[PDB]
């Protein structure tokens, strides 16, 4: 640093509130921490700076005037009808170019109608009932519990019963 | 979504095994039908459309590109398969097939979509201001659901059909030929829960009937083969069911029924 | 307008499924003691319907494996398939879920832009819309 | 700065499953986990 | 004053309080006479509920609100901010102590000097 | 700093007379600065308002206003009161600067050379 | 932790330690200090114990990934002051 | 709740036109001399209604003055939301001429009642009056201004003169009848404001605040001529829309007239055809229809 | 959330919980916290003697630091030390920003015409800045007397009459003794002849010591 | 040729906090601000009545559960309590904008037999249940797997939540709605797994079954330890209020 | 083994290409929220801090006309006015007031030092007569002398930065007028729960001033005369009395 | 390594305007001010 009595002295030194130093990753990888993992961030280079160093923030929590709808998320949905294999005109938006209406083969209900008849093949297109499932193959032991409610199961003595066998 | 069975299995029911001497109960199904056509859109809801949809827009993930192809274009990398750029053709022929382009040609000139408001649905007041009117059309209005009331032939009064419980029989299985017996297994029923919906406690016949709420999906409900000698049917709305409330069996069931009732509407 | 179809094509929905799912909370409400009322019901209901979906490129952002249990397909109701955009927040949307995977190189670029197409990403997402897709009976 | 670190990765991605295809080749039974990204799965190539 | 020098105070954390006046004189001789402190650490012992010197470390601020109620003309409060420099040294210390008395007995047996 | 108002009467010949016409000096800013239009919530603490002139920091608006509650202290410096305890800092300050020094720089109609484009 | 590791510290006060050991070493002289004293060498191995006595377990702690990133959400309503993610080291 | 209504088609459809008039009268009195009072009001929108082929049939509700205080404007709405209740519907368009639009504005502005409002169509009637509103929003800052210390009295003591000394008229009664209405109950200018000039409590009426809410679709219909419920001010508050002319009647009470009662009605059909969804559907696929053919057309 | 992600009630966010200072904590009033604030030409070294001033080898981790004292005890992480210590930046320039130094008076530095080269401008900042010292003990010499003030305040004036010592606080004269005419030269009513303090050219220096 | 593509394509997914709107105006920006309150102030009606009917349904079905129990159909419980695990069938149907047509074939009989083809699902729905059946140890008695498979598949999310939820918290963090909508979805798990650690800890210790159902300010006490707490929903101040000038929001006010 | 343990370290000499969501969290990323960047919003504005710690006006156009000139800008009025209160001894706002108060004298020199031994009894509020002037002046119109307003005759929101608070701020031209004194007192009670007495109080001939100290004094003295100097510096070398401002005593 | 085909430049101190400006790079060997860095003269958007 150079003082008042210097044989040589400098002019006015920058105030450093303009054009800050940036507190950024040293490119030496010694200088750079652990965590550090290279940032292969692949985006379309932003120009302007104003619109640049803004990513590097996180203000989806800051208050805003408008109102907090999910942006920069969902891309640009463009509704086109979609037309039912029965006729019933739904509404439905999508992301590239969709034309409009768009019409529409292997709905819900022609799958269901679909297993119906090659379930009529097989013939066991009618039901399967209940009561009168006087098929009573079971069992109860002591420690067992079902598994299809495994976040809200309970143990106890369960009588155990097969499922149903569907062939498709 | 109400997916498909993706490998879920299904555990059946079973009839019990120790007779726990079963007592006084029916068991009841409270049928109804999905609505039809969608919640019609209230006009401040149309005018908060064009809310979100601006700011769902102008907020975009990528703002100025049209679109994904749009988007995918400006670097002339395609998406689609056929590896068109100008989204404008590929709105023209969608699909790489032209089979299709003829399953179009007729559709947009032979289609007509169908009318919301069924003509069930312009009721009319000289019709009277009776007890409620005669409303058999199951096509009677599709943004609402539609309740199934039965009157029976005994005491003119309305009723769910509700038959007894056998011994060994659990409450689905009852509920379950609780219909199909009285259509003959000529309905397409849906029993949502394996267990009851309500409970009635009843001091006339002493009986606990378990509601039960199921969703017709195809079947002609046969009414005069009912158990309870219907004397005609009724599918009404969750709302209307108030009108029948004079005529109505159970104030102890009425709002034991209201109350499970679904609605399109939830504006009640 | 397609949410403001959805949200009141949910609660249609959130009332029959829990319907269905009342009775094995009543189970498990029964020997933990807690109270069965609304204010246990809809802390079960968001953990089933509500899945913010994190950025696919993260790896265990893919890897969700709680909201897909014999469970959560019961209980959960029809949001997804009245707007993409509910879509969108549940899963991605239906092109970076691909592209997302080839990032995290889950699968080559070649298996990504042959069947990342326009087309193929429209039939196969209006699958999801019904429910009538391919299993994997024996998964590996 | 930008555009010097974007095509990087698309030579540095090529020089690692190439390089994993053959670290794959030699017999070196190579699972999805020991390797530096573990979301590939090799089979996958 | 009190607990960087390290005193042995060797009075145990149940004495009264008027036995914490040899210390928090050697610190404020030329502000009041020896004799006076022990009026003012008497008057502290009459007036509040305070008696020991484990009590004036777990009671400053019970200690003060009396003080400011009912002292204030007399005890000025250099002595009780010196009052409560020394109770929470004699009852640090003695912690000290009777930890290593205590593991003298487990066994470290360190020296005088430790 | 720049002083500078919302609408600046700035006069101007129709049908070769002088009309005034009141210009929207607004219009003239965010040109200058597209900065403020993008606006994210972080922006009014960023450190460089505008990459372009970081030279600039605040933008006082000099507009006469009848409003009664005037604009609240996110948006008005306070002009009133003693901004100190011990000493005004000015005449602290005003001690170091010399009477031969600016203070001033009147723009110039017309220049000695193409040097001299403001006097101080 | 670890007496291999040490800092310098400078305290600004000259008066505050020599108006102490002029009285440390007068009081020790007389044989009326404690030689439990912070200051003392010997100690300091058994003076955190006294007070802290399982300090060993609150450095030794591993902290799971989710503590050490407390909610940010906590940072926007406020909760806790200001998240610091790095300063994960107890250097004690 | 009445019994007295004129459904003008033979149908009622889902969700009918819910046409309003003035307070008609107070049922304090028989229910047959109101209803004669109530069949004249018709006598103004049976002709109107007619060109108007509605398909969905259409209303008329008679409105009751309060025998107290505050029962006059949350009995109506009550009384409204009851005869939608009483006829299956929510969400019904409404027409409105005089204080049987206020209810509306009063329905569609606060909670509890939001949604069987679905839109409001305007006759004549003014919401506000520019008097009202240039008021009103220095009653707020006064509000604060009388608060707040800092300010200097000498602009206080000015801002509050020249707040009575430009007081708010009552709201220009678009009849004849509720003249006492709106200079009895709603206005009663003894009342409204306590603190003369300063403070008005408007929790009768609304508070201006939430007339600054209301995004139910709302028009307004208007006279060519000389009318009353000035333009410039609506646009300003409920949204920049041009309130669509009728560029035949003269003044109000001519809306009705033969000169009108099509356009009248075929500016209000259009706006009822903006909110029924058969209708926008329809638009919607014929829409997509000449979309579509666009690309066909393009593809050679 | 209940419904799949369909943000549509409750979209305007709540305005934010606010965090109140209590404006009785804070610390006292200090005038040594008054000077430094604002941020000027320099403090002097801090030495007279050397001694105790600062060093050179740590004269850029400083700027607030003269009251006594990391997130942690310390380890300094060797990382934003050694990353902001010597930057990628902050290498290579000439002029680091201005720091603690007590270089020439960079209050006038500023306010100095670029024009004149180095050489001479340090030597014409000085000749400012020997004016703004007499300008400030005259105040300090004139008003102490309770004199109206005087510049350039003449050696016989000066030295109040042998320094009359103060007579041994300091008042204004009395507005009677006020007014804007301050040379005494004009006060009274010498040759009012004036002359600016010091002669700025615009030329430069042809010696650079490198 | 492919890796231009990817390039092109990896683009696609960048989500960039990108700027407010600049054609913004404060006079627009409260009008939507004014819009949609004015809608969760139509809304809410139609959500307090939705809410307060499954106060209703679930007090129906409680109550209808219990007196199953007093009707000595203790046995009817163990099988109606069960889990309804048939899915509404294909037959079901998803109500659309217009009614079905009256007899309408696809396309009116125009049929394509590849637009009808069966195809994919993008990804391969594996659950935490697929390491029970589908994996080594083939349970035959799949839906019915022994307790012991419960405490320690829990215990086996437990620790890998806790560790999906490390990664995610550093790797991708977010704040807001989304955020708040991210950690309660994510709490409602080490919640939902907790009930599960805990009733089998309430099931095959026989000790605590007891105390624990002593009292009430126990298991208040005993859930505050399982980290299973009562999520409070935000409050909505919807409120017509004025915000403190200090509330105001942080960049630079609009036009 | 050795070559496979190598290849093992070839993996880790393998380029780890990992396309991330967005930047890395610590170190690029960052998290801003309301704390960070939020204006200084005192709990209360007694000590008027705005005045003294002044704080940059945070956004970027920052209106400054003309007539703010004329505004004083004094804080708001904080309601539940300390001067309105009684200083007993269980009242819940009279404790908070009570520290707060005391809380103010010590970061403000007083408490310790200048009045050592400060028995917080009564609710002293000292109301100047205000007029909220810029200056002192003639009144502009009317070409007249500004009267003197007169005494103070009751407390209230106008009142309230014109009486002696907690170090609060008060341009010189309003307290040119003799201050009124408002204070209320407490601590005399005819028993420790007025009971027992069995009418004694009533036997005390000065009930408003019946006890030993009743009759107050309100003593004003300014130590900063002729300037504020610090305490650090006048605290120990000087011995000097206070500018004795005013003195009303058997109030 | 030539990662930059263009001639570098920053943005530095330039401690004779007392003003950050340009910083164009160009050999170290070379008069820095020769008749080539002369900027052909221009009216500003200023003066009458």
């Amino acid at each position: 640093v150079l003082n008042k009595w210097a044989a040589v002295t400098k002019s006015a030194p920058p105030a450093a509130g303009l054009r800050p130093l940036a507190r950024t990753v040293s490119p030496n990888p010694k200088l750079r921490p652990a965590d550090y993992k290279v940032p292969y961030v692949l985006r379309t280079f932003i120009k302007d700076r104003h619109s640049s160093e803004m990513q590097h923030i996180e203000n989806r929590g800051m208050y805003r005037e408008e109102l907090a709808i999910e942006r920069s998320r969902f891309p640009r949905m463009q509704k086109t009808l979609t037309i039912q294999t029965d006729g019933s005109l739904n509404e439905r938006e999508f992301e590239f170019a969709v034309p409009p209406v768009v019409m529409l083969f292997q709905d819900r209900l022609s799958a269901h109608r679909q297993r119906q008849v090659a379930l009529a093949k097989i013939g066991k297109l009618k039901r399967v009932k209940s009561w009168e499932t006087s098929v009573r193959g079971k069992e109860s032991l002591n420690p067992v519990c079902n598994a299809l409610v495994f976040p809200y199961c309970v143990p106890k003595k369960m009588l155990v019963r097969p499922r149903i066998v569907d062939p498709l | 979504t109400f997916h498909s069975q993706h490998r879920t299995p299904i555990i059946p029911q079973v009839h019990v095994h120790d007779e726990p001497t079963a007592q006084r109960i029916h068991v009841g199904y409270y049928l109804h039908r999905h609505p039809v056509v969608k919640h019609s859109p209230h006009p401040l809801e149309t005018e908060m459309g064009y809310l979100l949809e601006r700011e769902q827009q102008r907020y975009s993930r990528h703002e100025s590109a049209e679109s994904a192809t749009a988007f995918f274009a400006s670097r002339g990398q395609t998406i689609d398969i056929l590896g068109r750029t100008d989204p404008n053709q590929i709105k023209g022929n969608f699909f790489g097939l032209e089979l299709y382009q003829d399953a179009m040609k007729v559709v947009m000139q032979r289609y007509t979509p169908e009318k919301r408001l069924t003509s069930a649905d312009l009721w009319q007041p000289n019709a009277l201001g009776d007890a409620p009117p005669p409303r058999h059309t199951l096509h009677r209005k599709l943004d609402d659901f539609l309740y199934l009331i039965v009157q029976e032939g005994a005491t003119g009064k309305w009723t769910i059909p509700h038959t007894a419980r056998k011994d060994d029989e659990s409450l689905r299985m009852t509920a379950d030929r609780a219909i199909s017996s009285q259509n003959s297994e000529g309905l397409d029923c849906y029993v949502w829960s394996n267990a009851p919906q309500a409970t009635v406690f009843l001091k006339d016949d002493n009986t606990r009937l378990f509601i039960y709420a199921a969703t017709y999906l195809a079947g002609r409900p046969q009414f005069a083969s009912f158990e309870p000698k219907p004397k005609d049917h009724a599918w009404v709305t969750r709302h209307e069911l108030l009108q029948y409330s004079d005529t109505f069996k159970s104030a102890e069931l009425l709002k034991a029924l209201l109350d499970i009732s679904a609605d399109g509407t939830f504006e009640a | 307008m397609n949410d403001i179809y959805a949200r009141r094509l949910a609660q249609t929905s959130m009332f029959h499924q829990l319907m269905r799912s009342h009775g094995t909370l009543w189970a498990a409400t029964q020997v933990t003691k807690e109270k069965l009322n609304l204010a246990f019901v809809k802390e079960e209901m968001m953990r089933v319907n509500g899945r913010r979906a994190m950025p696919l490129l993260i790896g265990a952002a893919a890897n969700e494996n709680l909201n897909d249990t014999h469970f959560t397909h019961l209980t959960e109701h029809c949001a997804w398939t009245e707007s993409a955009r509910a879509f969108a927040v549940q899963r991605q949307t239906p092109l970076t879920q691909h592209i997302a995977s080839m990032g995290r190189m889950a699968e080559t670029i070649t298996q990504a832009k042959t069947a990342s197409t326009s087309q193929l990403l429209f039939n196969e997402h209006l699958a999801r819309i019904d429910g009538i897709s391919e299993f994997e009976e024996e998964p590996f | 700065h930008f555009k010097k670190v974007q095509d990087t990765f698309w030579s540095n991605r090529k020089v690692l499953v190439n390089r994993i295809k053959s670290m794959h080749n030699q017999g070196t039974l190579q699972s999805a986990k020991d390797l530096p990204i573990k979301t590939i799965n090799i089979k996958a190539f | 004053y009190y607990a960087e020098v390290g005193q042995a105070y060797e009075t145990p954390s149940h004495f009264p309080l008027s036995y914490t006046a040899p210390f928090i004189y050697q610190y404020t001789a030329q502000c009041w006479s020896r004799e006076d402190l022990q009026s003012y650490l008497e008057r502290i012992e009459q007036s509040s509920g305070l008696r020991t010197i484990a009590d004036a470390a777990s009671r400053r601020e019970a200690l003060y609100t009396w003080w400011h109620n009912a002292g204030m003309n007399v005890i000025p409060l250099g002595v009780l901010q010196h009052l409560e420099l020394v109770s929470r040294d004699i009852v640090a210390q003695n912690a000290r102590k009777s930890y290593r008395i205590e593991q003298h007995e487990r066994g470290i047996l360190r020296t005088p000097e430790m | 700093h720049l002083v500078a108002r919302e609408w600046i009467n700035v006069p101007e010949m129709k049908q070769g007379e002088l009309v005034e016409r009141n210009m929207h000096f607004w219009d003239t800013i965010y040109n200058v600065i597209p900065e403020l239009g993008l606006s994210y919530p972080g922006q009014k603490f960023q450190w460089v308002h505008s990459q372009e002139f970081y030279y600039l920091k605040k933008i006082i608006i000099t507009d006469h206003n009848m409003n009664l509650l005037g604009v609240t202290p996110m948006r008005k410096m306070l002009v009133w009161g003693p901004f100190s305890y011990y000493e005004q800092r000015l005449r602290r300050l005003s001690a170091l600067l010399h009477p031969d020094d600016p203070v001033l720089a009147l723009e110039d109609p017309n220049p000695a050379m193409e040097d001299k484009l403001h006097i101080t | 932790i670890n007496p291999s590791y040490k800092w310098l510290d400078v305290e600004p006060d000259i008066q505050k330690v020599y108006r102490s050991r002029c009285m440390r070493a007068a009081l020790q002289a007389r044989g009326k200090a404690s030689m439990m004293v912070a200051g003392n060498v010997h100690y300091r191995a058994e003076l955190d114990h006294v007070t802290e006595p399982h300090w060993r377990e609150r450095v030794m702690r591993v902290p799971k990934a989710t503590e050490r990133f407390q909610d940010p959400n906590y940072f926007t309503r406020g909760l806790v002051p200001s998240l610091r993610p790095l300063s994960r080291y107890s250097y004690e | 709740m009445p019994t007295t209504v004129l459904y003008h088609g033979d149908q009622l459809g889902p969700r009918p036109l819910v046409i309003l008039d003035h307070s008609v009268a107070r049922l304090e009195q028989s229910a047959t001399a109101v209803l004669d009072a109530c069949q004249e009001a018709a006598k103004r929108y049976e002709a109107m209604l007619s060109s108007l082929a509605w398909d969905h049939g259409a209303v008329f509700v008679p409105l009751q003055v309060s025998i107290g205080e505050i029962n006059v404007m949350e009995q109506s709405c009550r009384h409204v939301c009851a005869v939608l209740d009483a006829m299956d519907v929510q969400w019904s368009h409404v027409l409105a001429h005089s204080y049987g639009a206020l209810v509306a504005a009063r329905m569609a502005a606060s909670t509890a009642y939001p949604h069987r409002i679905g839109s409001l169509l305007l006759l004549d009637t003014p919401l506000v009056t520019e008097q009202l509103v240039r008021n009103t929003k220095q009653r707020e800052e006064i509000a604060k201004a009388k608060k707040d210390v800092n300010v200097p009295p000498a602009e206080l003591s000015f801002a509050i003169e020249s707040l009575r000394s430009a007081l708010e008229t009552t709201l220009p009664y678009p009849a004849a009848v509720d003249k006492s209405l709106y200079e009895d109950h709603l206005f009663s200018s003894a009342s409204v404001f306590r603190e003369k000039g300063l403070v008005r409590d408007e929790h009768r009426y609304v508070p201006v605040r939430h007339l600054a809410q209301v995004h139910h679709p709302l028009q307004l219909l208007v006279p060519v001529k000389q009318p009353i419920t000035d333009v410039a001010i609506h646009r300003e508050f409920f949204g920049l829309r041009r309130p669509a002319v009728i560029k035949t009647a003269d003044n109000h009470e001519d809306l009705f007239s033969a000169k009108c009662a099509d356009e009248v009605a075929d500016v209000v059909r259009a706006w009822m055809q903006r909110f029924e969804p058969d209708v926008v559907m329809k638009r919607r696929f014929e829409k997509a229809a000449k979309e579509m053919v666009q690309l066909m057309g393009s593809s050679a | 959330m209940l419904y799949g992600g369909s943000r549509v009630q409750y979209l305007v966010q709540p305005p934010f919980t606010l965090h109140k200072i209590r404006s009785e904590n804070l610390p006292p009033p200090s005038l040594y916290a008054e000077r430094h604030d604002l941020g000027l030409e320099m403090q002097l070294p801090r030495d007279m003697h050397v001694y105790n001033s600062i060093n050179m080898a740590i004269q850029r981790q400083v700027g607030g630091d003269s009251s006594t004292l990391g997130g942690h005890a310390d380890g300094f992480d060797m990382g934003a030390f050694f990353t902001e210590q010597h930057h990628p930046e902050r290498h290579h320039n000439s002029s680091l920003p201005y720091a603690k130094h007590d270089t020439n008076n960079v209050l006038a530095m500023r306010l100095f015409p670029v024009n004149v080269g180095v050489r001479a401008r340090t030597e014409a900042i000085r000749i400012r800045t020997d004016d703004c010292l007499q300008r400030l003990r005259d105040a300090d010499l004139c008003a102490k007397m309770r004199l109206p003030l005087e510049h350039p305040l003449p050696l016989s004036r000066r030295s109040q009459y042998a320094a009359i010592h103060r007579v041994r606080a300091a008042a204004h004269p009395p507005p009677s003794e006020l007014s804007i005419v301050t040379r005494p030269v004009d006060r009274l009513g010498a040759s009012q002849r004036w002359l600016p303090l010091q002669t700025l050219k615009p030329m430069g220096h042809n010696w650079s010591a490198a | 040729n492919e890796e231009k593509w990817a390039q092109a394509a990896m683009e696609y997914i960048h989500e960039k906090n990108h700027v407010n709107d600049a054609r913004k105006r404060q006079q627009d920006v409260d009008q939507e601000r004014s819009i949609a309150n004015a809608y969760d102030r139509y809304s809410a009606v139609s959500e307090a009545k939705f809410d307060e009917r499954l106060s209703r349904l679930i007090a129906r079905m409680s109550e209808a559960l219990e007196e199953m129990r007093n009707l000595g159909l203790e046995e009817a419980l163990e099988e109606a309590v069960l889990l309804n695990s048939e899915q509404p069938p294909g037959h079901y149907r998803r109500p659309s904008l217009t009614p079905p047509l009256a007899g309408y074939e696809p396309g009116f009989g125009l049929d394509v037999p590849q637009l009808r083809s069966q195809q994919a699902e993008y990804p391969p729905l594996r659950r935490p249940t697929d390491w029970l059946e589908f994996g080594e140890g083939g349970a035959d008695d799949f839906p019915y797997v022994d307790t012991h498979k419960i405490e320690d598949l829990t215990a086996k999310h437990e620790a890998q939540l806790e560790e999906q939820h490390g990664v995610l918290r550093e790797a991708a963090p977010l704040t807001g709605v989304e955020g708040e909508g991210w950690e309660a979805y994510v709490a409602l798990h080490r919640k939902a797994l907790a009930r599960q650690h805990l009733i089998m800890d309430l099931h095959n210790d026989p000790e605590l079954r007891d105390k624990y159902n002593a009292d009430e300010a126990f298991r208040a006490a005993e859930w505050e330890r399982r980290g299973m707490g009562a999520l409070s929903i935000e409050a909505p101040l919807e409120r017509d209020l004025e915000l403190h000038y200090a509330q105001v929001p942080a960049y630079e006010a609009f036009r | 083994q050795r070559e496979r343990d190598r290849k093992a370290r070839q993996i880790e000499k393998l380029p780890r290409p990992e396309a991330l969501h967005d930047f890395q969290y610590p170190y690029e990323k960052t998290i801003l929220s309301d704390s960070m960047f939020e204006y200084p919003v005192y709990e209360t504005e007694l000590d008027t801090p705005q005045l003294f710690n002044l704080t940059p006006p945070p956004d970027f156009f920052i209106y400054w006309n003309a007539t703010d000139f004329d505004r004083t800008a004094y804080p708001p009025v904080p309601e539940d006015d300390h001067r309105v209160l009684v200083p007993s001894s269980q009242s819940p706002r009279w404790i908070e007031h009570r520290a707060r108060l005391l809380q103010y004298l010590r970061k403000h020199e007083i408490m310790p030092h200048y009045v050592p031994h400060i028995h917080a009894n009564v609710n002293l509020s000292v109301v100047f007569p205000g007029q909220y002037n810029t200056r002192a002046r003639l009144t502009d119109e009317n070409g007249d002398k500004i009267p003197p307003p007169p005494a103070q005759t009751k407390m209230t929101p106008r009142n309230f930065w014109f009486t002696a608070h907690c170090g609060n701020y008060m341009e010189l031209t309003d307290v040119q007028q003799p201050p009124s004194v408002f204070f209320f007192e407490e601590a005399p009670a005819a028993a420790s729960a007025a009971s027992d007495a069995g009418e004694a109080g009533d036997a005390a001939n000065k009930q408003s001033s019946h006890a030993a100290v009743n009759y107050y004094t309100f003593v004003m003295l300014s130590p900063d005369y002729p300037y504020r100097v610090p305490l650090l510096q006048d605290r120990h070398k000087a011995d000097r009395g206070f500018f004795l401002n005013y003195m009303v005593a058997n109030l | 390594l030539d990662a930059t085909g263009r001639k570098l430049q920053k943005t530095m101190w330039d401690p004779v305007l007392q003003r950050y400006t340009l910083m164009k790079e160009t050999k170290v060997r070379g008069p820095f001010l020769t008749k080539s860095n002369i900027a052909r003269k221009v009216d500003f958007p200023v003066g009458a």
